[PDB]
């Protein structure tokens, strides 16, 4: 009999994990305080990492790396590719950032104006993108000083980077779309990826001529609900499936989802989590951790695949819970603690 | 040549001085008797190792150390042992009932009948140095003797020897080898009383010390005789320098300055390197390079805590055996690009190194095996407040229904001195916040 | 050398304490006569914790026999072990207590205590380092109960800082002499609450009960139950008489709240005349912490543990001890308190009682021992609400209002283990 | 990485590595202290005594 606690009430994955757990009769939930457990469904901030693995007698698992915030912060995902031998500055699937703090408060000010000032002057595109971590905030200017006046009002770190003038657009609609992928890592550091992504696609069509009216330049899940009018016109919640996006690059494109953009997915997966597996593996470690990854790819029109940003704490697609959180109590979980295919996972083999 | 007194408060700090002097006088080819052959100097002279061991017109070498607890039974060990010659009685303070794993028991009730007795019998020793440097205090955390009268000599000690220097081996409470449910308690209250009043303190917690007797020495329930001997091991490295020729920690005022920047941040995390079972076959002889990284793998540290997760404010590196300097900076080289060790911004990113060439000494029939080279890392990281707060968790567990405070308030304690103890902590785990993170 | 003074009052007590000695005699390897002869030296380590070292290498055990008739002691000398105890500590009287708390408390028994008194002082007097003293009775009668809790205040006030441990045995319906035991056991309740540092609750329903459905004895007498208790006492005493700490250690430990100090003990194994067969450790474990194997007669999972101490005694796998025991905790985590981190505590001993390849006992501080008082109050409720059969003790200068106060004093014990129940 | 103050002896050497450069209660106050705790103690043997007097 297996014990594990919950103190995380706001996580849509791990409470169908937890009503799994609970469904194959080998698993008991305890209160959120109570020290002896066998798995930690975890909090998001502040998770106390310094007292697991230290009840006698129990093996101890929790679902976040300590120091994976290094890839899932905006600020610092920035910072750890700048300065990371493995990724280096010229990494070419990574959109140009930099780090911008408010002048309220290292700092990346002049060295993004002088690359700014070089594609002013060159005729490029110099269009840009703001943002940070505490938004629901962002905005998408030409000019840099509407960017940095942006950011002073505010007063946490923000992030400027270039914006893709030329995204892959669907037919019909003309309209832009960005890729979901989950990725789970297990306490042995495998990384595998669920062979089920979504495209969260807008359904306005994209216009290049005016970035004040967000809605068909922002393609989160929330905005095309709440400010688009097309929701729900192409694709049922605005999320197109591996299955149907395949058919399309093949009618239209003439290739497959795997050679144009899954390979380049994997690539970059497996590049930012064998980085930090130096600093977050749990193998010597007096517990273990797995963690569950939602990572955000860009495509532009050239079918060259761009990272946006990585989700430590990502919900998933409606349609794929059932699957996904099975997957994780097989591969995460029961690994460590069995009980009494054709996997969903695709298995990204790398040097430890 | 300037002398060092050795303390040993309760059964932990007995037991383990026990086998610390064991181990002592095999390094330093002093017998049973005392008697010590290489020592040319009959009773008398100023050599490294005399700052521990006093000599005799006869030729005894007596360790510079008392040992007090106040329940005979541990202590009675020490007067029929195998070194029971080694010590006087004047040197071997005991009383008749423990203090019950009560801290309030041992620094007030009983610790204010014996104080004044256990200052006079150090007073002794100190009469017999030309130049004393200070004291090393082994007690445990959980004990009531350990921590409630080791809290009470602290402060005695900075009154009767304002001028010298304190460092604590101090024994981390672990569930795995320990019967008492008051622990928690007993190592906040003594810590609070003792941060003004050391120097430095090296923390061992015992579920580290059992871990590697288990996965090193494959000793499946680990006695307090392994962990001893374990335990004296490390202790043997940290004061190796204080007892050989040398040029780093060569006094006790130079563990301060090497490892404490900030005074109240003064406990080192050790970590100790190759553990190998001596009933192996045959072990193959580990690299420098080897040993080296093994000090930044959490299974060979004193406690368990993830230094990847904090911030380095010094950091030395004490060799024993076959080992040069080209192949010091060579692997430390290797690890730089290898491991995550992060300074803090006012601190420099650098290595104080010392070499001893004799290899470490096992205790024959013991458990280690011998090795060639081996290695003690001596680190100052944020990382180990980890231990402060899951020590300050299980207080507070206890505390908010107020379990066994009657226990500390019959024996003459106020309450207040409880929260007062619980807040020094919680402004000792922010200082440690402060320091590491951003 | 931390000597423990031992009490016996009355006929209950008297009786269990004579098999006690008898039980730990053989262990000690002590005879008869008190002449030792046994074949290690583990037997004679902590011997001087409960026996006094006499000429000719004799050891005499430091126990003081009391009563308020002679009858049972008379039985006790001429018992197996009966020549074993100092003639001088046998102490009483010819009256009687008549079942009477009030007899034993205020008339009969004031008017021997203090000769009791005496003796304990003679033993006190030739300790090296006392402990303290451990007391046992019955509380459903009149001499172990009234003038046991008599002896306990008195020894209090002379002894303030000496631990007071006792074995009481609390009454049942079901095991009954008289029916006026819920009275005498309330107005003890109240005495152990106030003077005790630790009260080993003996239920003898649950005695009964495990004799009958357990040990399959058709008919069981006092006989029987005692040779539980013996067994039980000599597994809870086994942290003092070998090697492994303390009385004052025990109940810092044990003893959250100076109140709650009523422990619920278990035996394992219990095995009916199948006896010879190998016990394994998880069997152990699995008994040990089964209702049907504790003797206070309340059910554990009612209530929560504060915390619990165990013993395995023999020649076992210490490595398979600390697995079974993290197994008991780690599967049913939910009748332990969280707000005590590891209140769960294991010993071994390499000596194992006689007759047996090892045992284990049981010690655990539980709310559950509510039940065992909620019984006792509502029995005395019944009777007291009609004033049924109070002459016998108004009779004797006690008041109505003495009664109220400790049926009060009752009802407040069982709500403070209440609230820690939540 | 630089190696300074290396002191070589008979018995062992030391030196330093740089891998990268920088960016109490008198003797009466425990006398009573120990008192007061004491006092208390007394005071509570007191009103068991007063209370067993009763
Ligand atoms: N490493 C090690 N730890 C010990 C040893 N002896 C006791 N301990 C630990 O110390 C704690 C108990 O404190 P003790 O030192 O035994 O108690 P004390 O200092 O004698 O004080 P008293 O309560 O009066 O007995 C527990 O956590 C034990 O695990 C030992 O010999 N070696
Ligand atoms: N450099 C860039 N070029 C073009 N579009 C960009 C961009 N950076 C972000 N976007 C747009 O912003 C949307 C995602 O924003 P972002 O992910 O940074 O906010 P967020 O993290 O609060 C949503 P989530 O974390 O759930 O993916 C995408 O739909 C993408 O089209
Ligand atoms: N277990 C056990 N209980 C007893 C024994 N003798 C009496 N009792 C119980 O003790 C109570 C009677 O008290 P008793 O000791 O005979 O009165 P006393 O002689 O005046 O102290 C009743 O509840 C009996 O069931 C005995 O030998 N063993
Ligand atoms: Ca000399
Ligand atoms: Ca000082
Ligand atoms: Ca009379
Ligand atoms: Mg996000
Ligand atoms: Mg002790
Ligand atoms: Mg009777």
């Amino acid at each position: 009999m297996y014990t594990f606690v919950v103190r995380d009430e706001n996580s849509s994955v791990y409470a169908e994990v937890s009503r799994l757990l609970l469904a194959t009769g080998q698993w008991k939930r305890l209160r959120k305080d109570n020290p002896r457990f066998n798995l930690m469904l975890g909090e998001r901030n502040r998770l106390p990492f310094g007292r697991l693995g230290h009840e006698p007698g129990l093996v101890q698992l929790v679902n976040y790396y300590r120091g994976a915030d290094k890839l899932c912060r905006k600020a610092s995902l920035v910072k750890l590719i700048k300065t990371s031998p493995e990724l280096s500055e010229s990494c070419t699937w990574f959109p140009e950032s930099y780090v911008i703090y408010p002048t309220n408060l290292t700092d990346e000010r002049e060295v993004f104006l002088a690359a700014y000032n070089r594609r002013r002057e060159g005729r490029e595109g110099n269009v840009w993108i703001a943002k940070s971590s505490a938004g629901a905030g962002i905005l998408i200017s030409s000019e840099a000083s509407e960017l940095l006046d942006f950011i002073d009002e505010q007063g946490q770190v923000h992030v400027i980077q270039k914006y893709l003038e030329k995204p892959l657009l669907l037919e019909p609609g003309h309209r832009k779309f960005d890729i979901r992928s989950w990725v789970l890592v297990d306490h042995l550091y495998n990384i595998y990826l669920y062979r089920e992504g979504v495209l969260r696609t807008s359904s306005e069509p994209y216009n290049s001529a005016n970035f004040q009216d967000k809605t068909c330049h922002l393609t989160n899940h929330c905005i095309q609900k709440e400010y688009s009018k097309n929701y729900g016109r192409y694709e049922e919640g605005n999320e197109m499936f591996f299955e149907e996006f395949n058919q399309y690059l093949m009618d239209a494109l003439n290739t497959t989802l795997e050679n144009s953009i899954l390979l380049q997915i994997k690539h970059i997966i497996r590049s930012c989590l064998m980085c930090i597996e130096p600093a977050i593996s749990t193998k010597h470690l007096h517990y273990q951790s797995f963690q569950l990854f939602g990572f955000d790819f860009m495509v532009d029109e050239e079918l060259k695949v761009w990272l946006i940003e990585v989700n430590g704490a990502p919900a998933c697609a409606q349609k794929l819970y059932a699957e996904l959180c099975q997957g994780i109590v097989d591969v995460a979980i029961s690994s460590v603690f069995p009980l009494a295919p054709t996997s969903i996972f695709i298995k990204l083999h790398h040097h430890h | 040549m300037r002398e060092c007194i050795s303390i040993h408060v309760g059964q932990a700090g007995v037991q383990i001085g026990n086998a610390c002097w064991e181990l002592y006088c095999l390094e330093h080819g002093i017998q049973p008797d005392g008697q010590m052959p290489s020592d040319k100097t009959i009773g008398g002279g100023d050599d490294s190792f005399n700052t521990f061991f006093s000599e005799t017109g006869a030729g005894k070498h007596v360790p510079r150390a008392v040992f007090v607890d106040l329940e005979p039974t541990v202590i009675d060990e020490v007067r029929t042992g195998t070194y029971r010659q080694l010590f006087h009685p004047e040197q071997l303070i005991t009383g008749k009932e423990d203090a019950a794993n009560n801290y309030a028991r041992g620094h007030y009730t009983i610790g204010k009948e014996i104080i004044d007795l256990v200052l006079d019998r150090i007073r002794k020793l100190a009469d017999q140095c030309t130049g004393l440097q200070g004291f090393l205090v082994f007690h445990s955390f959980g004990g009531g003797t350990g921590s409630g009268f080791t809290s009470l000599l602290m402060e005695r000690l900075s009154v009767d020897y304002g001028k010298k220097s304190k460092l604590e081996f101090s024994i981390y409470p672990a569930p795995q080898v320990s019967t008492a449910v008051v622990e928690p308690y007993n190592s906040i209250l003594t810590t609070h009383t003792t941060l003004e009043h050391s120097d430095c303190a090296f923390m061992v917690d015992n579920e580290a010390i059992y871990d590697i007797c288990r996965r090193n020495l494959d000793i499946e329930r680990p006695t307090y005789t392994n962990l001893n001997r374990l335990i004296s091991q490390i202790v043997s490295s940290i004061t190796a320098s204080l007892r050989f020729d040398g040029a780093l920690n060569v006094d006790l005022t130079e563990f301060q300055t090497n490892l404490v920047p900030y005074p109240r941040i003064h406990f080192p995390l050790a970590t100790y390197a190759p553990v190998i079972s001596a009933e192996k076959a045959y072990h193959e002889q580990l690299s420098v390079a080897e040993i080296t990284n093994a000090c930044f793998e959490p299974a060979n540290q004193m406690v368990k805590c993830d230094p990847r997760h904090g911030k380095y404010m010094a950091c030395c590196l004490l060799y024993r055996g076959d080992v040069v300097p080209k192949d010091v900076n060579a692997a430390i080289a290797t690890i730089k690009t290898k491991r995550s060790i992060q300074f803090v911004d006012w601190c420099p990113t650098g290595f104080k190194v010392g070499i001893n060439y004799q290899p470490p000494t096992v205790v024959p029939g013991g458990d280690l095996a011998k090795v060639q080279r081996a290695v003690c890392m001596l680190s100052n990281t944020t990382a180990i407040a980890e231990a402060w707060a899951r020590l300050d968790h299980k207080f507070d567990l206890m505390y908010a229904k107020r379990a066994f405070v009657h226990w500390y308030v019959g024996e003459g304690m106020e309450e207040g001195e409880f929260s007062e103890a619980r807040e020094d902590m919680a402004a000792l785990e922010k200082d440690y916040e402060e320091v590491g993170v951003d | 050398m931390r000597e423990i003074v031992h009490i016996q009052a009355g006929q209950c007590g008297n009786q269990i304490g004579a098999k006690f000695w008898e039980v730990i005699s053989d262990e000690h390897g002590i005879d008869p006569t008190g002449s030792y002869h046994g074949d290690s030296d583990l037997q004679l380590e902590r011997i001087n914790v409960y026996y006094n070292e006499a000429t000719g290498n004799k050891y005499v055990p430091r126990a003081i026999l009391v009563d308020l008739e002679p009858g049972t002691m008379d039985s006790v000398r001429s018992g197996p072990f009966g020549q074993i105890f100092r003639p001088d500590n046998f102490v009483f009287g010819q009256s009687g207590a008549g079942n009477n708390w009030a007899k034993g408390h205020y008339t009969e028994g004031a008017e021997l205590v203090d000769s009791v008194l005496d003796v304990v002082r003679k033993e006190s007097e030739s300790c090296d380092c006392l402990q303290g003293f451990q007391l046992t009775h019955s509380l459903g009668g009149g001499t172990g109960s009234g003038m046991g809790t008599l002896l306990i205040s008195k020894i209090r006030e002379e002894y303030p800082d000496r631990i007071m441990n006792t074995f009481s045995v609390m009454p049942s319906p079901k095991v009954s002499d008289t029916v006026v035991e819920p009275y005498n056991a309330t107005l003890s309740v109240h005495q152990l609450v106030e003077n005790t540092d630790e009260t080993y609750c003996i239920d003898n329903e649950a005695l009964y009960d495990i004799c009958f459905r357990t040990l399959k004895l058709t008919t069981p007498t006092y006989g029987d139950l005692n040779h539980l208790v013996s067994a039980t006492m000599s597994g809870v005493t086994t942290c003092l008489r070998f090697p492994g700490a303390d009385l004052r250690k025990l109940a810092v430990n044990m003893v959250p709240f100076p109140r709650l100090h009523f422990f619920m003990p278990g035996f394992a194994p219990l095995t009916s005349r199948q006896q010879y067969r190998a016990l394994t450790v998880p069997e152990l474990t699995q008994q040990m912490f089964d209702s049907k194997n504790m003797m206070a007669a309340c059910d554990p999972r009612h209530g929560r543990y504060l915390t619990v101490a165990a013993i395995f005694r023999g020649r076992m796998s210490m490595k398979e001890v600390d697995e079974q025991m993290l197994n008991v905790q780690n599967k049913n985590s939910s009748y332990f308190v969280e707000w005590i981190p590891n209140n769960v505590k294991t010993a071994v001993c390499d000596i194992p009682p006689r007759g047996l390849k090892m045992s284990a006992t049981f010690i655990g501080n539980s709310t559950a021992i509510q039940e065992l008082f909620k019984r006792i109050s509502e029995q005395f409720t019944a009777m007291f609400r009609r004033k049924a059969f109070l002459h016998w003790y108004t009779g004797e200068g006690m008041d109505e209002m003495e009664f109220t106060e400790a049926e009060s004093n009752m009802n407040d014990l069982v709500s403070e283990y209440q609230q820690y129940q939540d | 990485m630089e190696v300074i103050e290396l002191n070589k002896c008979t018995s062992g050497q030391s030196f330093e590595v740089i891998l990268k450069p920088p960016s109490d209660p008198s003797l009466e106050e425990i006398q009573k202290k120990l008192e007061a705790a004491e006092e208390r103690r007394k005071y509570q043997e007191a009103e068991l005594l007063k209370h067993l007097a009763e």
